[PDB]
């Protein structure tokens, strides 16, 4: 195809290295929410690259919203610096993407219902629940969401190359259940 | 509409604290002074 | 001459994206050096 | 909630207290005694008097929310009530629960 998979959605980790005063961070820094007896968690987003942080007391923090790897670690580096200003002596270990988020449009209708009776050993699709097939690939390991519309979400890659070659297995797949 | 509500929980505090002022021993005077210290400061 | 300050109360904050959506009440305005009261305002703003 | 100390109403009240409390005329204490009996008052007649709407519209700085207390700053915002329009460049809204 000459269809490419767009990059909506990266989830990484990183971990600054010191224990973190929450609430000092949550009175200081800006756009940031901190409602320990619901969430653990210090909920700071920036603007650039547009992004939301989880940054817990042990250090450790977890980047999401961005679009493309060097966003992810740029936006990561920046929500660090945040921290490194307030004070605390954030360093920036093992940065890592964990999850991946991709989308697509094949184009045509997809026979939903014909697509899960021959292939019940990998998906399930129950419309009344969620309108969306879900398949849940084996090789590379990645969960995708096919609609009837024809518009394709993957998810579940750890590498953006998953998501390229998930999306070039199922295409012949969905092409065999075209709506005519 | 917003002058009357300042002037009705102005009067309801003097008159809410002027028993307070008494019973601390304070002259009803500086209770006075507090109202027109505190109206003056609004304009 | 003013520091433009809301004093009140939340009912419910929401967001979606980057649009914020602000449901208060019994708030004391002080916009531009006059005072103005609400038992509630409703308002809308990007991030 | 002492919320609505920091208005001009209430920090009109708190000056005057204060000069009182320099002067020596009133005790630390009775003036927060006065205070607290403002609160109630404010609070009272917000809920029971004050009954219009208000409607504004700005592009959001800044938020933070912690120990339940929600710290907004807009800029160019738009106050509209009926009687229409209010522009100020920049607006602070605090707001508890």
């Amino acid at each position: 195809s000459g269809i490419v998979p767009q990059l909506q959605n990266i989830v990484s980790t990183v971990n600054l290295g010191c224990k973190l005063d929450l609430k000092t961070i949550a009175l200081r820094a800006r756009n940031a929410e901190y409602n320990p007896k619901r969430f653990a968690a210090v909920i700071m987003r920036i603007r650039e690259p547009r992004t939301t942080a989880l940054i817990f007391s042990s250090g450790k923090m977890v980047c999401t919203g961005a679009k493309s790897e060097e966003q992810s670690r740029l936006a990561a580096r920046k929500y660090a610096r945040v921290v490194q200003k307030l004070g605390f002596p954030a360093k920036f270990l093992d940065f890592k993407i964990q999850n991946m988020v991709g989308s697509c449009d094949v184009k045509f209708p997809i026979r939903l219902e014909g697509l899960v009776l021959t292939h019940q050993q990998f998906s399930s699709y129950e419309p009344e629940l969620f309108p969306g097939l879900i398949y849940r690939m084996i090789k590379p390991r990645i969960v995708l969401l096919i609609f009837v519309s024809g518009k394709v979400v993957l998810t579940g890659a750890k590498v953006r190359a998953e998501i390229y070659e998930a999306f070039e297995n199922i295409y012949p797949i969905l092409k065999g259940f075209r709506k005519t | 509409t917003v002058p009357k509500l300042y002037r009705s929980v102005i009067e309801d505090v003097i008159n809410d604290v002027r028993d307070i002022f008494l019973d601390d021993g304070v002259d009803e005077q500086v209770l006075m002074e507090l109202k027109t210290l505190w109206e003056n400061k609004l304009m | 001459d003013t520091e433009n300050v809301v004093v009140c109360q939340y009912d419910k904050i929401h967001r979606s994206k980057n649009k914020w959506k602000f449901h208060l009440k019994d708030g004391i305005m002080n916009l531009n050096g006059r005072d103005y009261i609400f038992s509630k305002a409703i308002g809308d703003a990007e991030w | 909630y002492q919320l609505y100390r920091n208005t001009t109403l209430g920090n009109s009240l708190q000056e005057s207290l204060d000069e009182l409390i320099q002067s020596q005329q009133i005790t630390p204490q009775l003036a927060l005694q006065v205070l607290l009996q403002f609160d109630k008052a404010i609070n009272a007649a917000l809920a029971q008097r004050v009954r219009n709407r208000v409607n504004f519209r700005g592009s959001l700085n800044t938020y933070r929310f912690c120990d339940n207390v929600w710290t907004f700053v807009l800029n160019d915002v738009e106050f509209r009530e009926v009687t229409e329009l209010i522009k100020v460049d920049k607006v602070k809204i605090v707001a508890c629960d």
